[PDB]
């Protein structure tokens, strides 16, 4: 079947804001180890607002970690209508709450609630290397490409707003070709249209895609209306948490919908997502199926878990009740054990703002140390 | 999901009717008289055009089994597109007309193997008829003729065509690209150019034409960034002791470099230009080796442990002329050994055909006419882009009729050689009764080109045809003018590769699209 | 997505219940006797407009194939609105026409391709007719003439484009931008200005306008970073002796620069004022060499190879008065070389020409006026904001009309000079009976605004029409006043370029979307 | 959520009903000439069973009583696979024999707490009673 994904990069201002959003907890959990953060952002023209309901000890001034994170992408113009340093950022974050001493009481932590009810997924395929469906993972590569030539400044008339589209196709469930590449992004005004798709496609189409996959039936479109110089948060409103499926999986995987930037892992909106792909990651990794998702469902107030439950769409080389048996035996699906074992507690919520929160080796949710002992116990 | 299957007739008559529905959208386009077609597009305005495969390539219907009809009819324009560039709406009448009498003998009581078995003996002699028949198109009439011919009867586009072809030779390459006036012009390149430009506006020794002229100057062929001058001391001061000048082509060069350079420039010691290499990734090193084998020069690669200290006079090239201006550089008469033209040009040529994209193919034939030949661009004028479109595709259409007619040759126009073909091959029989059948089938559809091309007049069909019938060699009718004479003479030529083409990939699809006997679709 | 096809007269009909409907909305805005029409906005309040392609950009029909229609016509408006400015529901009442005889012909069954290309001819023909009767227009008073006819019959903004453009001269940058009072200003620029202020509020001394004002001083033109005050002893120094005020241009000068340049002024050692470099790019550069051509110096740029130490007073510009506000720096009467200007005028000029995009082309003109001429702005003043955007529109429209007349020519104006045309051509001719329909065609279609600004004004266009087509030379009808008279006379002008353009573009469109015979659209 | 209560006849006829068409669905094999059952699943091919508790594992009836009914008597079935491996068919044949015979006594106007006592006793015995007849293999 045909089906696409789309990726955005890191000038778009929602990504703008969540990048933002996630700077700042990394900032508080640097300085408070065990605060309590919920924030969003929200970006316009020249006008920059943060909100949310942050609890912690410590103090951290926002403008200097929003000047820093901002010049980090490149708007260091104002060509786009948005400059880091001649822009102004307002606070309006609760710094204060009332339960700070009423609930300080704890009994036990390895035997905390979870704070919210709902059921949340993971999801894992082998047809990438990355263990991660194909399509949204190549629409990150590309933009991730465009950044890093950006960055490396052998394209200086690239500009951060940047939109990927690709398409693939599917002949017995397995990938066959590549069928469309659209690269939508901005650039300055110096260059000509013709030059502009010559560099893009040689480049960024050219070295990222694989070779053996590409066929003379593949079509490439670049700047379909042809002209995107306009760009910037002067063209679109700015605000945080609006395209989770663009981040997550694209659409290939059912979602909860939950919003990830802004949050702190003592939510389980956000780390339980986690330890699901991590879980998720982990049985496929073995050979024991050629896709599984892991179905975890809190309930809030409740401390155990309410049902755990997996599905396999029937490629599992052992029945599902042995498949149900080895996650609760040997991975600690408890809110906060999961917390503890995947030791989230670091200041590593930056680089996940952008580019996907998942697909990525060095994250702690994505190890594979654990598959080998599942396939030992399975055998 | 659930699927719907139908068996025999039932099937057979959906699929014949997805078949007349697209074929009578197509038809509409045929001939000197025939009509435009509006196609409507979401991302804009309406795009009207007259091409069989624009048409085709947008026409799928509601019911399933009409689409596949439609789908499988598809191919044939798309095939005939790709292969020739002309000849689509008569591919696509061809096989509607060979689907309709196949479908009516399978409907007689016959088995389909045979009459595709026939179908193709009959093609395969018609083939090698048409072969016989063509004649070599050589003069640049001919061209003239078979281009105004390809562009609905327009004498400018055809004359225009020949004079850039007769101009850039056989070995170039010419293109068309939306213009900005009201009437076409025609642009050609002499030598070779590439859109590379000055660095510094300092270097420029003639402002009244905002350009730099080197007389016998040296090129430098380098590889690596530069932002240090201490790399090119000998080099400069070698070429400071003989006094004419020098060409710096590098990938990028920084302002430190050019400090040095527009001061030396500048102070009259030394007369330098610098321009960046063109292109990039692999495709930039293959067009610096170009200039280094045309410049009789040697390339300077750090990769292969060639260092620019150690470079001397050898490793530079020469050239009688060089012309840059803020967007082009171009170098006149090269003094490069003729041996290596020839086997670079060889390599390119042999390494087009393992390239699968007709990008690549595109970008290799131009860097063949770059090195060796001219490179001619046709700026199509129109007042609207809807009118620019519709030129534009006409002069390609053109294009791509004079290029087959130059490859293998030109036959009668107006569809009179297949009749000449079916008449001289009326003889032919097969092993059984339902193969000649199928050959009977074949021979009488081969007539379908002229009778459409007649009802498109207003004329009565039948009568014409039987008038062409009865003439000989290249008599045959002339729509335009409603009057007989010799197709020759009044300049309705067309290329054999077009016909060749068209009437195999008809014939290929449709004989296998006779054979079907149930379908299998999704439920609506 | 499936497709629904329409063959012949159903598209036919169907495609002009479309052009009927945009045209029927957007014609009811021609003429003095015009109305206006609403559109509305989703966000905020709707406007009220009296543009024909403000009109046409909004109209959109739920059937498919009217839609069709709709957006092929509104191309006409779109192009007439992009080349001229002005003169857009003339030209969608001629491709109406053009089109309604068209679609008649068609049906009474000629040949569309024959019709087209009589078409094409009689507007060839039509095109250099005009050319033929078009007369200069050099004069203050045709210009006001223009003006005031391009703006809905108002005086007060022909009078104040005409003194504007005299004041400015012939060369220069007129641009409308919204008021605050209840009545048009014009305010004009006398020498050069570039929109960049003073970098520290410690330099001012005037207080009474908030404004520094340096009499005679010295300008030092620095394209690098100002960072260390190092580089800075020698030239101030040179500068303290003089006693000399001086002024600095730089792309950006760091806070701790700043401080000891306000500590001397304060003390009252030197009176030095700094101010960033405008622009970004090349353009900063090429227009802060046009400032030191202005001024007489020479800029000192690290890319040539000239140090900042090494400046001497011979490096440093002069001029009469500087004077820098929060926003904007201007230089009044730089002492440089005329005969220097004038080359690097003709030098921008000729760039000019080579200009490929309109974008491109405006800042050329405007740094053009900047070195040569002046700029002047023209503020509207109105009540409330719609009237302000209305009033705004009509100053753009007269703006482009009085431009377009001085530089092609005016004709006699309220369709007359068509009729003239069309009259002089009686005896064109083309090839066949279909060619000669189209050419007739084409001129009878020719009448049509003539026709549409009396049944605006309310009267039988018939007996109006015969009227003026009975008399000779510019002999009209003036719809004002509902009277017969000289054109010219009684100041009724129209440029030659406007009524050019409609027409070609009006005849470009409706001939193709006469020949069009199916169309095909997604299902509803 | 709202609930739906049923009292007394009502209730047992439904669960008899769910009690029924479990046993009638997994009763069919039985014996040397029971024949086999289809079972359907969503992901590959339909398998073809003749065990017990696989045909019992997959009935899950549309009305919510009789759902509670079937699930009630899929238990014989899942604690007889788990304990021995054999012997579910018999199970739950037995079990729908005595569910059936039970509730005809209690329509009759018996206390179904003695009903259960006179059978567990009697279970008992039987049990004991088997232990005497078993033969050395
Ligand atoms: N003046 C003419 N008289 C008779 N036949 C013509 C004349 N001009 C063109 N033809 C024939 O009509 C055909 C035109 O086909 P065309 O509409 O271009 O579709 P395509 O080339 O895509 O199949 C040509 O094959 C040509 O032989
Ligand atoms: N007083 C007048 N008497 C007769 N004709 C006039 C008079 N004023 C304007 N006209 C004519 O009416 C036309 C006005 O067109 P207008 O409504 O401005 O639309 P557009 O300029 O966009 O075509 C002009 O072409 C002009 O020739
Ligand atoms: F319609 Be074909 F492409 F000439
Ligand atoms: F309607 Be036009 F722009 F005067
Ligand atoms: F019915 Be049992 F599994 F033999
Ligand atoms: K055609
Ligand atoms: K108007
Ligand atoms: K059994
Ligand atoms: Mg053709
Ligand atoms: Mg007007």
């Amino acid at each position: 079947h045909l089906f696409t994904s789309e990726s955005v990069s890191e000038g778009h201002p929602d990504k703008i804001a969540d990048q933002i959003s996630d700077a700042v907890l990394d900032a508080i959990l640097e300085q408070d180890p065990k605060a309590r953060v919920a924030c969003e952002t929200y970006v316009k023209t020249g006008m920059v607002l943060v909100g949310g309901e942050i609890t912690t000890s410590a103090w951290v001034d926002i403008e200097e970690i929003t000047r820093n994170t901002v010049r980090e992408i490149g708007y260091v113009h104002s060509d786009m209508g948005f400059d880091a340093n001649s822009c102004a950022v307002l606070s309006a974050i609760g710094k204060q709450s009332p339960d700070i001493n009423q609930g300080v009481d704890r009994a036990d932590p390895l035997e905390q609630g979870a704070g919210d009810q709902g059921l949340m997924f993971g999801y894992a395929t082998n047809e990438t290397d990355v263990l991660m469906p194909a399509p949204i993972t190549y629409a990150h590569r590309l933009v991730q490409r465009q950044a890093e030539v950006r960055k490396n400044g052998t394209l200086p008339w690239l500009r951060p707003d940047a939109k990927s589209q690709v398409t693939f196709q599917y002949d017995d469930g397995k990938i066959v070709g590549i069928d469309a590449v659209v690269l939508s992004t901005q650039h300055s005004e110096e260059i000509d249209q013709k030059s502009l798709q010559e560099a893009v496609m040689e480049e960024i189409i050219k070295p990222i895609l694989p070779a053996e996959w590409l066929t003379s039936a593949t079509k490439f479109f670049i700047n379909p209306t042809g002209r995107f110089v306009i760009g910037g948060p002067m063209g679109d409103c700015g605000l945080t948490g609006r395209k989770i499926i663009v981040d997550t999986y694209g659409g290939m995987a059912r979602h909860g919908g939950g919003a990830f930037s802004g949050k702190d892992p003592s939510k389980v909106d956000r780390s339980a997502a986690y330890a699901a792909r991590y879980v998720a990651k982990n049985i496929v990794a073995a050979g024991l199926a050629d896709r599984c998702e892991i179905q975890v469902s809190y309930a809030i107030g409740v401390a155990e878990p309410t049902s755990i439950m997996v599905e396999t769409f029937g490629t599992e080389k052992v029945p599902s009740e042995q498949l149900t048996l080895l996650v609760r035996e040997f991975f600690d699906l408890r809110p906060y054990g999961l917390i503890q074992m995947l030791d989230l507690l670091h200041p590593i919520y930056k680089e996940t703002a952008a580019y996907g929160h998942f697909g990525r080796e060095h994250f702690p949710w994505e190890k594979t140390d654990k598959a080998q002992l599942l396939r030992d116990a399975a055998g | 999901a659930a699927k719907d299957v139908k068996f025999g007739n039932d099937a057979r008559v959906k699929m014949l009717r997805g078949v007349n529905v697209l074929a009578d959208a197509v038809k509409v386009t045929l001939g000197p008289k025939g009509r435009n077609v509006v196609l409507d597009k979401s991302f804009g305005a309406p795009t009207i055009t007259k091409d069989g495969v624009s048409v085709a390539r947008e026409i799928e219907l509601e019911d399933k089994f009409e689409n596949m009809g439609a789908q499988m009819v598809k191919e044939v324009a798309s095939k005939a597109n790709d292969a020739a560039g002309d000849g689509t709406t008569t591919a696509t009448v061809l096989a509607q007309a060979i689907i309709t009498e196949g479908l009516k003998a399978v409907a007689a009581g016959m088995n389909p193997m045979d009459l595709k078995r026939g179908i193709d003996k009959a093609v395969t002699a018609a083939v090698e008829e048409l072969k016989a028949l063509s004649v070599p198109c050589s003069d640049s009439k001919a061209i003239a003729q078979v281009g105004t011919i390809s562009a609905n009867s327009d004498e400018t586009v055809g004359k225009l065509i020949a004079e850039a072809m007769d101009k850039v030779g056989k070995e170039g390459v010419i293109t068309v690209e939306d213009g900005t006036g009201l009437q076409d012009e025609l642009d050609v390149v002499e030598g070779m150019q590439f859109d590379r430009g000055y660095l510094s506006p300092y270097f420029i020794n003639k402002p009244e034409t905002g350009a730099v002229e080197l007389e016998s100057p040296f090129i430098l062929l380098a590889d690596k960034k530069i932002s240090n001058i201490r790399e090119m001391l000998p080099v400069l001061e070698a070429v400071a002791k003989a006094g004419k000048p020098l060409l710096i082509i590098a990938e990028d060069v920084e302002g430190e470099a050019l400090a040095t350079l527009v001061v030396n420039t500048m102070r009259g010691i030394v007369k330098v230009a610098a321009v960046k290499a063109p292109g990039f990734g692999d495709r930039r090193k293959a067009m610096l080796q170009d200039i280094a084998t045309l410049t009789g020069g040697t390339v300077i690669s750090e990769e292969i442990g060639m260092e620019l200290e150690k470079a001397t006079l050898e490793d530079l090239g020469q050239a009688k002329r060089v012309v840059i201006n803020k967007d082009t550089t171009t170098i006149i008469d090269g003094v490069g050994e003729e041996a290596a033209i020839q086997g670079r040009v060889a390599q390119i040529r042999q390494q087009i055909e393992e390239a699968t994209s007709d990008y690549d193919r595109e970008k290799l034939q131009e860097r063949v006419a770059k090195l060796a030949g001219g490179v001619a661009v046709i700026k199509v004028g129109a007042a609207t882009e809807v009118e620019m479109k519709e030129k534009k595709a006409r002069v390609e259409d053109a294009l791509h009729a004079t290029r087959a007619a130059v490859e293998e040759g030109v036959v009668a126009g107006g569809g009179v050689a297949l009749i000449r073909v079916a008449s001289k091959l009326a003889d032919l029989r097969g092993q059984n009764e339902d193969q000649n059948v199928g050959i009977k089938v074949a021979l009488r559809a081969m007539e379908a080109p002229l009778r459409q091309i007649v009802l498109n007049c207003g004329e009565e069909p039948s009568v014409v045809a039987n008038t062409v019938k009865g003439g000989d060699g290249n008599y045959g009718y002339n729509a335009a003018t409603e009057e007989y004479g010799n197709m020759i003479d009044m300049g309705i030529l067309d290329p054999t590769k077009v016909t060749r083409s068209a009437l195999q990939y008809a014939a290929s699809v449709a004989g296998l699209m006779i054979t079907t006997e149930c379908m299998v679709t999704d439920l609506p």
